[PDB]
């Protein structure tokens, strides 16, 4: 059985929404902790003095629910690496505020995007937060297999998609993640949320994420094909990646609207559960070795 | 200096005594402050300092429609996250009777003076959360004849024996700091496997408001503990008592402990080396409360029956930030 | 509360998102709840402009499932709505004009729908989302005809040309401004003033010269652009924050309204010199709509819940 | 945050340039400020901020009877020990022309506003002694049209190669702290056995007075260093330039170094790990200036040709106190 979670960028009411997604089968929810559109000002009058509340109340959930059911998301307007000073300042403060709020709630994890090359100031603010207080909370970096710029439809007349294959440039996305975790000094608190697309890249640019601390894989609904009987399934090559990811035990995140209005969401999820059921069973070795994966021990010295 | 997490406010909000004791303290004070014939014409301005998620605010309201008297409420809180809860409370429920202010009480410019400042900014040793400094910075907006709640607090100390706790502190040694820092900072602990070598005695007292021409929160106290068994001293247990209003009090001194009140455990002040004590001897300990503009801290020593190192000199191992 | 018609909710959510005058002189209102327990939005018609935002003296009103990110009149009775839910929705106004009723709600985008414009025919619209897509809709058929992933980051604003159904401008946080023409096999043409400047944040076609437009950037600059000689003609530092909206007056020699996160409204002439300025709002200014009846009247809404009516010299 | 020792003031007082450069800056400013026909009727109020043992005070006096203009002097110094020297100077010599004030310039209540605040509160990286914060706290008593001396300062950085200095920093590891703190704090050093990999470039600039509606002294800067040999980066050298008045300047940037001026050595900002650099590559470094109400500090990283850990995140290894 899989552990999976729903990603939303819209929650009109937290009580109900959580109910829906439990009903639908999901173990947890990824949602915003502030309204994604609710840009806040920190320095300039008048907007600085905007009457509160700044967001919805913690009382809406039990501690238990917060610690276990809710993965926070950074507001998408927050850009610590803007070219514009003022935006960069507000983003610095906004990010702190959202991060401090997740900690306050005791969220188990919290998602931040790497969607550009330069994340130096994002890294710094996070590094700063990480060394402020004491908490075990996880940070999931949402990184795509294939950069958004390299997935764009070839439909700009005067900017064609540069067709010739580039070994490096199809890896760029890993270097985004590499630098960010190098600057954060390999904090154990920072892991990966790998985002899968319709176009799985070259096999070599997947290899790349071998070894990395992938804590979660994000599947957009958009990449599910439909079977002869109108239900969501996955390409053979996508299925390989799933089995690989399942071997490494990660959580799966379904994002996006329903694209098969025929059935509920639980169909996408059922299909994962389906793939998990259809792995080969552990060999005798794999059963013995189970709780020992990547656990360092001193070698024995029986002499 | 740090922001309390939601689950922390949650655990302590469940206290069956602290809050009703506060309600009662406010209720007695309201009567003493507005005579019967004034009940509809005099509206008392009440300020909570460190409102948290607001249970003192509700308690103030409950006090008012029990004294049948009328109040204006300010709810001041520095924790922006808690301030989120407060502001959802004042929109969904309290209405404009409560004004929520999101700032530090030492910084806030008050639109008007108060009849009564209410707070609970106390740790297990009373003033170890800097309730003096905080209320001292706020008192400039308490009316010339205003009441503080609480009115005063007093810390206490008893010497104890515990090899068990001596070991626990020992086990607190960390990399990258003084190999003996564990011993120079105080622990909140539900002291269990220990022996109390002498009855607790008062240590530091603070009164509010504080109308001293020159205010000084620093302190130095000498205690003398009669000891009547043979033993080994490994530490001092701290407790406190506070006067909320008149005869309405809170206590974690075990002689006068407030029934059911789980909100504060005792504090432990350890010593680098255990000290032999023979039946008949006096233990003399000394405690200082020290400060600069950035931080407050304790230093202490034992001067009888033998001396010990001065502990925490400079707050090298432990300060509480301002 | 003197009025408060049927179906209308008792309270209007604090964050006023949009304001648009119908030709008959009535005022459309979009609003979102962006803080507090419930994150939603509502739609309002005010036949008495001066009466707004008062829930009491309104002609009609209704709760939407989620918040409203953008909206636009569709002809005379149609209300087209960009939702948080990922949905674009059509709300048909009553034959008596006292109920607002869901016509369709299609969940086609994968993230918040941030922008929406009606194409000149009035039978089709283009929507822009944070899911990086642009989508072209048949309004009568309730379907997406075309889907375009032209951009590399989230789309900020899509603006239909006043007179040609197959042309529109979009701009995104990927620094690109695309000029579209769906008749070409490659529909987008990147046409930004092509020195990688500051991210474009707002677009508006000139209502007369079907080939000039304006764009505002995240830095507070408004720029006038010719599509045929693309040498970014004029620019003025109008704002100290992002520019979120640009609206031309109905005058034959049109004035340009400009709104910002510096909480201020400006009105500029055709060479972008400042004629007017208003600090009247004390939170973000979200929309501007000129009166069809009085052409020196201009209405702004803000997140300060102020509906403000300006007289423009 | 610490009080300079007497022998320190003594060594640097011997500088053959810093002082006459200051004299000159004050002399030019005095002329620009009082027109000839006013010379006996206009008496300029001059404030030294951080007077030390007083050589700027004498320098102000020398400027005045060289401009033939008349001045009132305030000499403000926080170092009570230096203040001893000043007060013996004003009794034995200056007379009531100089008023000595013993306080912090951020605290002092000025009896009157100044024509000209004079200071030298600069370290090897210009603002690393908190000259911004100090003059920012003092500017409320500079007349609306007053001059600051100095008028501005700018820090600079160059990447360097030195296995020798890499080793010196390494050798600075101590017990009871982060085994890699040595690398997360800057050293004042007369850099000798090293190579400069690219020409210095401006980093942080501050102007005085600072008439910003919202004052922010925090900073973030990105530099890009063309490198044209193959090498290993072990650090960044900092220098500074300052404009005292108009064209009268001080510099320790080696291109424009002030002849004879030994008062400031370069600063070294090290990196935890050396980084390989190939001929043709760009070194991109990033520097942030950060702060809270208690302390200021730097954090920095290298982002090209490869990345490095963010250094000193939080000022965990090094802050400069307020
Ligand atoms: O050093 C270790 N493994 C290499 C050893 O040479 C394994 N052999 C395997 C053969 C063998 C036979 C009899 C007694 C001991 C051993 C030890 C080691 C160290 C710590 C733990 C373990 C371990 C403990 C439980 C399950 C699997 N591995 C193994
Ligand atoms: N100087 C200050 N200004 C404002 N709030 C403060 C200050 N110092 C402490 N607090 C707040 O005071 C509260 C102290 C709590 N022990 C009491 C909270 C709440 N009234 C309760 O009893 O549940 C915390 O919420 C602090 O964040
Ligand atoms: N905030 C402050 N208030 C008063 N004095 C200060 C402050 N900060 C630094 N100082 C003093 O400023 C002086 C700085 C010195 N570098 C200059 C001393 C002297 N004028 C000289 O050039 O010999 C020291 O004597 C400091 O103690």
């Amino acid at each position: 059985r899989v552990s999976s979670g729903r990603d939303l960028n819209c929650v009109p009411e937290i009580a109900d929404t959580l109910g829906a997604v439990a009903k639908q089968g999901f173990d947890f929810l990824c949602m915003p902790v502030f309204h994604p559109r609710f840009k806040r000002e920190f320095i300039q009058e008048p907007a600085k003095n905007r009457p509160g509340p700044q967001t919805r109340s913690d009382l809406l959930l039990s501690g238990r629910d917060w610690n276990t059911l809710i993965v926070g998301k950074l507001s998408p307007w927050i850009r610590p690496d803007s070219k514009v000073e003022k935006i960069r300042r507000n983003s610095e403060a906004a990010m702190l505020q959202e991060l401090n709020f997740g900690a306050y709630l005791g969220l188990p994890a919290f998602l931040l995007p790497l969607n550009q090359e330069d994340n130096t100031n994002l890294a710094r603010v996070l590094t700063n937060h990480i060394h402020t207080g004491h908490h075990s909370s996880m940070f999931w970096m949402r990184v795509p297999l294939v950069a958004p710029e390299d997935l764009r439809d070839d439909i700009i007349e005067n900017a064609p998609t540069t067709h010739t294959e580039e070994y490096s440039g199809e890896e760029k996305t890993w270097m985004w993640w590499h630098n960010f975790r190098t600057l954060c000094d390999y904090s154990k608190r920072i892991a990966v949320a790998l985002e899968i697309g319709a176009d799985l890249p070259s096999n070599h640019v997947i290899d790349r994420w071998l070894g990395e601390p992938i804590k979660a894989a994000i599947l957009p609904t958009s990449i599910f094909l439909t079977n002869k009987k109108g239900f969501p399934v996955l390409s053979k090559m996508h299925q390989r990646l799933i089995f690989r990811l399942l071997k490494l035990e990660v959580q799966f995140i379904i994002t996006g609207t329903n694209h098969h209005s025929e059935k509920e969401f639980c169909s996408y999820l059922q299909y994962l559960e389906y793939l998990s059921q259809n792995r080969p069973p552990p060999n005798a070795y794999e059963l013995f070795a189970k709780g020992y994966e990547d656990y360092l021990q001193s070698p024995l010295q029986p002499l | 200096m740090d922001n309390l997490e939601s689950q922390t406010y949650e655990v302590f909000e469940k206290d069956p005594i602290k809050y009703s004791q506060y309600q009662q303290a406010i209720y007695k004070c309201l009567l003493d402050r507005v005579p019967e014939e004034e009940k509809d014409t005099n509206v008392q301005v009440l300020m909570v300092l460190g409102a948290g998620r607001g249970p003192l605010v509700n308690a103030s309201l409950r006090a008012a429609k029990q004294a049948d008297r009328r109040i204006k409420l300010y709810a001041v809180e520095k924790n922006p996250n808690a301030v989120v809860t407060l502001e959802n409370w004042q929109f969904e429920e309290w209405g404009s009777q409560v004004t929520v202010v999101s700032s530090d009480m030492r910084e806030w410019v008050a639109p008007e003076k108060a009849d009564i400042i209410v707070s609970e900014l106390l740790g297990s040793f009373a003033d170890n959360e800097l309730s003096p400094e905080c209320l001292d910075g706020a008192q400039h907006f308490l009316k010339d004849d205003g009441v503080s709640i609480p009115g005063e607090y007093t810390s206490f100390l008893a010497p104890i024996s515990s090899s068990k706790l001596y070991n626990e502190v020992r086990a607190c040694r960390e990399k990258d700091r003084d190999p003996e820092a564990q011993f120079e900072m105080p622990y909140v602990v539900r002291l269990h496997n220990f022996h109390q070598l002498s009855a607790p005695q008062p240590c530091f007292t603070f009164s509010h408001p504080n109308r001293d021409p020159m205010i000084d929160n620093n302190r130095y106290c000498t205690l003398e503990f009669p000891v009547e068994v043979n033993t080994v001293l490994h530490g001092f247990a701290g407790y406190f008592e506070t006067v909320l209003y008149q005869d309405i009090t809170l206590s974690i001194r075990p002689e006068t402990h407030s029934p059911g009140m789980f909100s504060w455990f005792p504090i432990l002040f350890p010593i680098k080396q255990p000290i032999t004590v023979r039946e008949g001897q006096t233990i003399c300990v000394r405690f200082w409360r020290c400060s600069n503009s950035k931080k407050v801290w304790y230093e202490w020593a034992v001067t009888a029956p033998v001396c010990s190192a001065i502990h925490n000199p400079t707050g090298r191992s432990y300060t509480i930030g301002l | 509360e003197w009025n408060l018609p049927p179906n209308a909710p008792a309270c209007m959510e604090r964050q006023l998102e949009a304001a648009r005058y119908r030709s008959d002189g009535a005022l459309l209102l979009g609003a979102s709840s962006l803080s507090g327990r419930c994150w939603a939005g509502s739609l309002w018609l005010f036949k008495d402009p001066c009466a707004a935002p008062n829930e009491g003296f309104c002609s009609a009103g209704v709760q939407t499932e989620a918040g409203v990110a953008d909206l636009t009149w569709v002809g005379e009775r149609g209300i087209l709505v960009a939702s948080d839910s990922g949905a674009v929705e059509l709300w048909e106004l009553d034959e008596n004009e006292t109920l607002i009723v869901s016509k369709f709600c299609k969940y086609e985008h994968d993230d918040i729908v941030s922008t929406v414009s009606v194409l000149s025919s009035g039978t089709q619209a283009v929507s822009g989302s944070k899911d990086i897509c642009i989508k072209v809709w048949d309004l009568a058929q309730q379907v997406v005809l075309s889907s375009y992933r032209a951009h590399a980051a989230q789309v900020t604003c899509v603006a239909a040309s006043p007179h040609k159904d197959s042309v529109f401008l979009s701009c995104s946080e990927d620094n690109r401004i695309l000029l579209w023409d769906t008749r070409c096999p490659k529909p987008a043409s990147q046409i930004g003033c092509s020195a990688p400047g500051y991210l474009p944040t707002s677009l508006a076609w000139h209502p007369q010269q079907s080939e000039v437009f304006v764009f505002g950037d995240e830095n507070g600059t408004v720029s006038l652009v010719d599509t045929k000689s693309t040498s970014c003609v004029l620019s003025s530092a109008v704002h100290s924050q992002c520019v979120t909206g640009l609206v031309f007056s109905p005058h034959s020699v049109p004035f340009l309204a400009s709104l910002s996160e510096d909480c201020s409204l400006a009105v500029l002439d055709s060479s972008l010199s400042e004629l007017f300025r208003s600090q009247a709002h004390r939170d973000f200014v979200r929309d501007a709509t000129w009166s069809p009846l009085n052409h020196s009247l201009l209405t702004t809404v803000g997140w300060d819940h102020q509906v403000v009516h300006h007289v423009v010299p």
